[PDB]
């Protein structure tokens, strides 16, 4: 029937309606899904030795603790000795890795896991693990399209030799020899691909791990990011019921329903996002706080056309309440002074805060007759120049230059040089007296004559008449 | 030569679709922020609906952080938050846009009657919205698997398609998938195809679509749109300063209701661009799509969705196809119609002193209007030392500035109107004659032609400022330069009704008076018995006169004699110049003939005479009637003797019928009739008894006992001159008035008995209240009917000017006098006046061409065909003329305000449609509505029927509902044959051959028919004789000419029949096509030329078509000519009236027929 | 602007920081004043005539 109210209501009420048990099903299912993410960022060598070359700037003063950890499970001082302990386990680590080194690299990971790092650190090392992917990626493509395309390879016999090193010449120089139908065309390119090979062959430089293991960690993590946002949603498609029933409240404060119900969805994401299942708390009123919190939130903002702070439309608010009961137990009306005893501020301030608080009226309000005479057909022009003035604008410049002709040439000079008359700007009489050579109060006094000699009228009859 | 990149003077104008990129162009940056002002300083906040740094300075020529204040600086950016300063007039101009995360569709091209984006993609509009509210998916370039290109399909199917087809299978949902659609739609494919499909199957139903869509498929293609551009990926802001937020006293503000659109489709957009980086579930960012969709629709058009309503206000909130839309259309140009410096008004008043070509000026009103030439006159004398000086002068009202204003008032016109202009005579130019006092003098003789009564009517004056003005005024709009009506040659300048009864009372004679018999050496010596006392006015007297007669060659002859006349006929003669004969102010000079004699004098003596003649009637009529001392007494109204005893007879008649129907000879029904008529044939005895003895009733003696001659009383004498009353409303006054009718539209069987000048009591004037109320009302209904008339006929014809010199055909319609079953209803050479002969006519006798081909006939000529007997004459007419995209001078005729025929690039359309419709307030199947009926083509609700074809004709099959009529032509084939329904009475004999065009039954016909089977001229004559029956039944002159051109206008598309260039059934300008056909008729193909059937257009449905869409814009429904436009690029050359006036520039007729001709030969050339 | 400057400096007036919005009689009509009456917000001290 279009009316977007209604293919919402019905959209969404095919989702059921979660039972109690449901809940910390989802709920479980997240903690399953971050963790995974967890540690599969704890398992990057260059995601702690990054978060080290990160903690030598803040001693160092070129950064603050606020913006690298948010705290740990559980100051400056816990601070500095916890990091030292994430550096020496990492120390450790580093040198064993001559088979053996699994059980402490395992170890490694769990004293990071109880760094909570600020979601902006978090995001921009998955993106390093992910653009570094691209990295890899590009090279995967490259060694790929550069037989099969180019120089027609099957890719049947292209993965054989490839799984379990893709670094080292075994695939590249050995299998060329192998006089199959294919062999002998990857001489063409080869000068290609062994060049490109170094960047494949420095990510395990830089990160440390082999091309193998490089694709096994951000794939696990991929697949905690998909389920976590598959939990989050589906726990946000369960309880939209609720965010409909709390923006009935704040329908006409001046923003439309639809819009209500949106800004109140985006709170329960939040909520989701926020939510710990372990503390007991109905996700219900946990999530009505929220929602409710971005309803008020949003319509503060966004629903006036003359955006105001907060305080003032609290204020506003505060306002009216006073007005309510006085209005009939004065039986008049508190007179505009009396509510602001009531109210805590300077309460001259009520004709300010009332005047700005009004909302504009339309400008296409229909006035009498009910012709197409409507209010801003009726808005006159200020900012413009009557003719009747600008003509006399023109003239008084022929004026003003026709008595400059009248002087002699310097008085003309300096009068054109004291005032803007045609020129830049205009020159202080300091000015002028290095323009002229002859200096300071010798100038001045041929100004006093200039305007002197306009001033008795031969001249002054034409130029006297423009002042009314 | 370079052509140009910068400001020259654009021609035409061009129309068409905007890529985003191309949306990009215009913004000067993007609007990111729903802030306005800042709340405290009122300053815009940055990128905002109001933002100084993408649109412009709130101030001139100073930035907004406040460093460059500076005037010399301009292009300047400013370096903290950039602004370059300039005048603030740009923020006028300068446009903006954003950019939506998802794609949305534009609610025009969805919306429109026939949905664009529905027949585009060949498919329904409901799926099409089903697929943008994401209520199901759509397939897109299937492939070869299982589905349809445009097929849609349901949740669990697209699910099961797709496990079973993964790739080579693409469906989407959304406003994504429409633009994909439209992207991958290859339209120069999908062409081809179609034209097959055309040709293999024959069914009305299939080929109508068909060949619609196909015209748009090609059209658009050609067009440069690319279907995409339907799909909005930018939105453009409108320049704040055209939606403002100004404020107000109070400190209040007050905005343009674009802003809360504007705000909303801002605010959900940047939602769904947060919701894109937060992943939100598929529920959520759907609704809002979905949302925002709706927010667009808002903004462009709303009411086609919710209609949704402003902020704390329930009045719906006015979007841009509102502000563009309206009454009717474009208020840019329409009703009403734009404020205009330099004019006035007030109430105006009489001044029977001036000349017919001044008017009486108010003081004050002329000072404030000329003030700006008052002010450059003041300093050119040096009387002011300085504009300034000169202004404070004329506000210190000096006495030396009054001086200065006669100057500048003398030989400069101004134009004055009227409340209803009708015709062009509504505006007249004047000359300003400085006069004391508040009130606007008008000239008596012009307030016929504005229908100005001194009632407290209002006229409004203007100011012609630049030069080409003055002389438009003094040459064209002077108020001498018309002194004819435009509708009919007869002069509209015509004495009113003081004038006419002084006249009417100085030539009339009395038996005996005061001189009778004397004899006088002439006027001179007449006037000096009269004015001394010793003559009266009207007396029996033989006078010396000369008169004169030009029939020489261009020579005045001159002779005198002894006249018998009167003593009034004498003075009078004084005023008569030269040539006119004294036979003309020998008679008694009523109403009529005054009129026809300064029509002769105008068509004698020319122009120049008959104004000075004019103003001297006018000027001696008021002051004789004043000596007259004419006046209204309540026993100048004289009530027959035998009135009460006409009463009692006919009061008999009904008691009589009455006797009879108590004893039934006769039937209810019948009595109410007879009652009726003897109460009818009563009136007119009162009527015929007051009449007489009201009339001659005047007994009087000369030397013997008695005699009796014309009654001198007052009343008598004014219903009699023609100055005012008739013998209906003298009826009213003294014998009895009327049979009055009751609501139902019955009349009364007791009629009102009494008069004015008795009393009516009480029942009679309560009976006679209902006349009153339809009266007022129908008049009140009639004059609003009426006005609109005018409009569809200006619609329809406008642009219909003359253009070139002669077509040079020798085509025309036959003019006979109209001999309406008694002798002559109108005489021929009312008829054929003023017009041209299409061929040379005989004598009875031939070899002797009387008139040679083609020459204006005037009244030496139609006087030469009235000494023979000619009874018959051709005449070229507008419908006829060769001339394409206008008619050719020599076809129309010479009427105008001036005897000469008519001038090259006059604008004939607009004057024959005001023509027409001025005097439909005075008309009343029959009336008013019955003209809109003719000129609506409207087939009748029982019409008749005419012959297809001649030949035998015989009656076939039997009773289905329609017995076959079969017709067998002689030599041609037989076939036709028409299923006529045969319980309707026929007239057609079974066993009679019927000509084409014959009558097959009673009844009206349809003109189609008669245009049809009859022909071009037999239906134009039609039109013709019908609606001026109409007209001269109410006693309106209109010349037959400006019917004929709004007869033109209606057959101005026709329907090809054959081929061989064009499509077969296309309808399509015969001024188009016949100029085609004529250019094929040699080289190109020897001839391919194509045959066509002349249509007839109903005024209303042909004025539908207008090449120019500014035009159509107008008075048609906006919306759907500016999208239908819109989708083909169509380029508006402009080339007509309406449309240069929205665009302002010279009119393409008349003073500005010059320029576009000069213009027209430029363009399309090197 | 440049030139208005120089017409003060000539005949030496100072332009004030505030515009006559004065009331004024309408032009062309006369008349005799029969009341004046004066509304003050409360709290603005109402002037001497007041
Ligand atoms: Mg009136
Ligand atoms: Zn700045
Ligand atoms: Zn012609």
């Amino acid at each position: 029937t279009t009316d977007p109210v209604r293919m919402y209501m019905r959209e969404m009420g095919t989702v059921e309606l979660l039972t109690r048990e449901g809940e910390i099903d989802i709920a479980k299912r997240i903690e399953d899904g971050i963790n995974q993410v967890q540690c599969s960022v704890a398992e990057y060598p260059e995601a702690i030795t990054y978060l080290l070359e990160q903690y030598d700037r803040v001693e160092a003063e070129e950064a603050r603790l606020s913006d690298l950890i948010t705290g740990f499970v559980d100051d400056p001082e816990l601070a500095r000795e916890k990091f030292a302990e994430l550096r020496a386990q990492y120390v450790v680590t580093r040198d064993t890795i001559k088979a053996t080194a699994q059980e402490e690299i395992l170890k490694l990971s769990e004293v990071f896991k109880q760094f909570r790092l600020v979601p902006k650190q978090f995001d921009y090392l998955v993106n390093s693990m992910r653009v570094m992917m691209d990295r890899v990626r590009t090279q995967e493509r490259l060694i790929m399209k550069l037989c099969v395309e180019q120089c027609k390879m099957p890719k049947k016999n292209f993965i054989t030799l490839f799984t379990g090193n893709e670094t080292s010449d075994t695939w590249f120089n050995a299998a060329i020899a192998m006089n199959k139908p294919w062999s002998e065309k990857l001489h063409d390119v080869s000068e290609e691909v062994h060049r490109a090979l170094q960047k494949l062959q420095q990510i395990e430089e830089e990160t440390g791990l082999t091309i193998e293991q490089v694709k096994d960690i951000n794939r696990r993590m991929s697949i905690g990011e998909a389920k976590a946002r598959r939990a989050k949603k589906e726990m946000v498609e369960a309880n939209l019921r609720l965010v409909i029933s709390i923006a009935k409240k704040y329908t006409n404060r001046g923003l439309q329903f639809l819009d209500l119900i949106q800004e109140g969805n985006i709170g329960l994401m939040k909520a989701v996002d926020k939510f710990e299942y372990r503390r007991g708390y109905k996700f219900s009123t946990y999530a009505t706080w929220w929602i409710r919190q971005a309803i008020t939130r949003s319509i503060a903002d966004q629903a006036r056309t003359i955006r105001i702070p907060v305080h003032m439309i609290e204020t506003i608010n505060k306002l009216n309440r006073i007005s309510r009961q006085m209005l009939q137990e004065m039986g008049r009306e508190p007179t505009p002074e009396e509510l602001a005893e009531r109210m805590l501020m300077p309460e001259d301030k009520i004709r300010k805060v009332l005047k700005i608080a009004k909302e504009p009226i339309s400008m296409e309000t229909p006035i009498g007759d009910d012709e197409d005479s409507h209010l801003g057909d009726f808005i006159e022009d200020t900012t413009l120049e009557l003719p009747l003035d600008s003509a006399t604008t023109e003239s008084l410049r022929a004026a003003t230059h026709d008595v400059l002709a009248g002087l002699t040439a310097r008085e003309a000079k300096v009068l054109r040089m004291r005032f803007g008359i045609d020129m830049n700007t205009d020159y202080t009489l300091e000015e002028v007296g290095k323009q002229f050579d002859v200096t300071r109060e010798r100038i001045r006094q041929i100004e006093a004559k200039a305007l002197r000699k306009l001033r008795h009228p031969s001249r002054s009859e034409v130029l006297r008449s423009f002042l009314d | 030569l370079k052509a140009q990149t910068k400001t020259e003077e654009f021609d035409a104008i061009k129309i068409a679709l905007a890529s985003p990129d191309m949306i990009r162009s215009w913004s000067f940056g993007e609007v990111k922020k729903p802030e306005t002002i800042n709340y405290r300083t009122f300053k815009p906040e940055r990128d905002g609906l109001f933002c100084a740094r993408i649109f412009g300075p709130v101030k001139d020529y100073e930035c907004l952080c406040g460093k460059y204040k500076r005037l010399k600086h301009r292009g300047v950016i400013c370096e903290k938050c950039g602004v370059e300063v300039t005048q603030t007039k740009v923020r006028r101009e300068r446009m903006g846009h954003i950019e939506l995360a998802s794609p949305t569709a534009h609610i025009w091209f969805l919306k429109s009657l026939p949905s664009r984006i529905g027949l585009l993609l060949d498919m329904p509009l409901r799926d099409i919205e089903r697929v943008l509210y994401f209520e199901s998916y759509v397939v897109i370039e299937g492939g070869m698997t299982n589905l349809e290109r445009q097929q849609i399909l349901t949740e669990e199917q697209y699910l099961d398609a797709l496990e079973e087809f993964g790739d080579e299978f693409d469906a989407k949902m959304g406003a994504e998938a429409i633009q994909a659609l439209l992207k991958s739609m290859d339209l120069e494919q999908e062409c081809e195809q179609l034209r097959e499909e055309l040709n293999e199957t024959n069914s009305e139903t299939k080929r109508k679509k068909l060949t619609k869509r196909i015209k748009l498929l090609e059209a658009f293609v050609q067009s440069g749109n690319k279907p995409e551009w339907m799909i909005l990926t930018v939105l453009p802001v409108l320049p704040p300063d055209l939606r403002p937020l100004v404020p107000l006293d109070g400190g209040r503000f007050a905005t343009s209701d674009l802003n809360d659109l504007y705000r909303r489709v801002i605010n959900r957009n940047n939602r769904l661009k947060r919701l894109l980086d937060l992943a939100a579930p598929d529920i959520i960012v759907r609704n809002e799509k979905r949302m925002l969709q709706e927010a667009v629709d808002a903004l462009l058009d709303n009411g086609r969705r919710g209609r949704a309503i402003t902020g704390s206000n329930k009045r719906p909130l006015k979007s841009l196809a509102d502000m563009i839309k309206g009454k009717q259309g474009r208020f840019r140009q329409n009703l009403l119609g734009k404020r205009v410096d330099y004019s006035g008004r007030s109430v105006i008043t009489v001044g029977p002193y001036l000349r017919l070509h001044q008017c009486g000026l108010p003081k004050k009103m002329a000072l404030e209007l000329f003030k700006p030439f008052i002010y450059g006159k003041l300093e050119l004398r040096g009387l002011a030392t300085t504009i300034k000086a000169a202004k404070k002068m004329v506000e210190r009202e000096e006495a030396v500035v009054w001086d200065i204003l006669d100057e500048v008032i003398r030989e400069h016109p101004v134009l004055l109107n009227r409340a209803p202009t009708l015709h062009r005579l509504g505006i007249q130019a004047f000359e300003p004659v400085l006069i004391e006092g508040k009130a606007i003098q008008l000239h008596p003789l012009v307030c016929a032609a504005y229908n100005a009564d001194f009632d407290g009517d209002q006229m409004a004056v203007h100011v012609p400022l630049t030069l080409e003005a003055q002389l438009e005024a003094r040459a064209l709009m002077m108020s001498t330069n018309n002194i004819l009506s435009p509708a009919n040659g007869e002069p509209i300048i015509v004495p009113s009704q003081d004038v006419v009864l002084g006249l009417y009372y100085m030539t009339r004679d009395c038996v005996n008076a005061k001189g009778e018999g004397m004899v006088l050496t002439g006027p001179k010596e007449a006037e000096r018995l009269y004015r001394s006392g010793l003559a009266s006015l009207h007396a029996r007297v033989k006078v010396r006169i000369t008169e004169y007669e030009k029939d020489a060659n261009g020579e005045l002859v001159a002779k005198t004699s002894l006249k018998d006349t009167t003593v009034g006929r004498a003075i009078l003669w004084m005023i008569v110049p030269k040539g006119l004969p004294y036979s003309i102010v020998n008679q008694a000079l009523g109403k009529k003939a005054i009129s026809k004699m300064l029509n002769t004098c105008y068509r004698i003596l020319g122009l120049k005479p008959t104004v000075i003649f004019a103003d001297q009637i006018m000027y001696t009529g008021f002051a004789y009637a004043a000596r007259s001392g004419a006046s209204v007494g309540i026993d100048d109204m004289v009530i027959p003797e035998k009135k009460h005893e006409i009463i009692s007879e006919a009061e008999a008649e009904v008691a009589e019928i009455q006797e009879q129907f108590q004893s039934g000879l006769v039937t209810a029904g019948e009595r109410y009739n007879k009652v009726i008529d003897i109460w009818a044939a009563a009136n007119d005895r009162v009527s015929k008894a007051m009449m007489d003895n009201l009339q001659t009733e005047t007994v009087i003696n000369r030397d013997g006992q008695e005699e009796k001659q014309v009654s001198f009383n007052s009343i008598y004498m004014m219903a009699d001159s023609g100055a005012r009353g008739s013998a209906a409303q003298i009826r009213q006054l003294a014998g009895m008035r009327g049979l009055m009718a009751k609501p139902d539209g019955s009349i009364i069987e007791t009629p009102i008995t009494a008069n004015f000048r008795e009393g009516l009591n009480v029942l009679q004037y309560f009976i006679s209240t209902h006349g009153a109320r339809k009266g007022l009302a129908d008049t009140a209904l009639k004059t609003a009917n009426s006005g609109y008339l005018t409009r569809r006929l200006v619609d329809v014809a406008q642009d219909l000017v003359v253009t070139e010199d002669d077509c040079g055909t020798h085509e025309g319609i036959m003019m006979t006098p109209v001999i309406e079953g008694g002798d002559v209803k109108e005489p021929l050479r009312d008829r054929v006046l003023g017009r041209v002969t299409a061929e040379d006519v005989l004598k009875p006798g031939t070899a002797d061409i009387l008139v040679p081909r083609n020459t204006l006939l005037h009244e030496q000529w139609c006087d030469l065909l009235e000494e023979n007997s000619v009874d018959a004459v051709k005449v070229r007419s507008v419908v006829s003329c060769d001339t394409d995209f206008g008619v050719c001078a020599h076809c129309y005729g010479r009427d105008l305000a001036r005897g000469h025929i008519i001038n090259k690039g006059e604008a004939i359309g607009v004057i024959a449609a005001q023509s027409i419709g001025e005097p439909g307030t005075q008309l009343t199947t029959g009336g008013l509505p019955r003209v809109a009926d003719l000129f609506e083509a409207r087939r009748p609700k029982e019409p008749a029927i005419l012959a297809e074809i001649s030949g035998i004709v015989s009656f076939g099959k039997e009773t289905k509902g329609k017995r076959r009529l079969v017709i067998t032509p002689v030599d041609g084939s037989d076939p036709y044959e028409e299923m006529i329904p045969k319980w309707r009475q026929l007239n057609v004999f079974e066993g009679e051959r019927v000509e084409r065009g014959d009558v097959i039954s009673d009844g009206p016909e349809a003109p189609h028919d008669i245009l049809r089977l009859r022909g071009v001229h037999a239906v134009t004559r039609y039109i013709v004789n019908e609606v001026q029956d109409v007209y001269r039944l109410q006693g309106v002159k209109i010349n037959d000419k400006h019917i004929e051109v709004i007869v033109r206008q209606m057959l101005r598309k026709a329907t090809i029949v054959n081929a061989g260039s064009s499509d077969f059934l296309e309808g399509e300008q015969v001024e188009y096509s016949r100029v085609k056909i004529a250019n094929r008729e040699l080289e190109a193909n020897g001839k391919v030329g194509a045959t066509y059937s002349r249509d007839l257009l109903g005024i209303t449905k042909a004025s539908l078509a207008t090449e120019s869409f500014i035009s159509a814009a107008s008075f048609q429904e906006t919306t759907r000519v500016l999208t239908e436009a819109a989708v083909a690029g169509k380029r508006d050359e402009l080339r007509g009236l309406k449309e240069n006036v929205i665009v302002g520039r010279l009119i393409p007729a008349g003073t500005g027929y010059a320029y576009h001709q000069d213009r027209m030969r430029r363009r399309a050339a090197g | 602007t440049p030139e208005e400057k120089l017409l003060r400096a000539i005949f030496g007036e100072k332009a004030s920081d505030v515009k006559d919005s004065s009331l004024r009689v309408p032009n062309g009509v006369s008349g005799t004043v029969i009341d004046v009456q004066v509304f003050t917000r409360d709290g603005v001290e109402k002037d001497k005539r007041a």
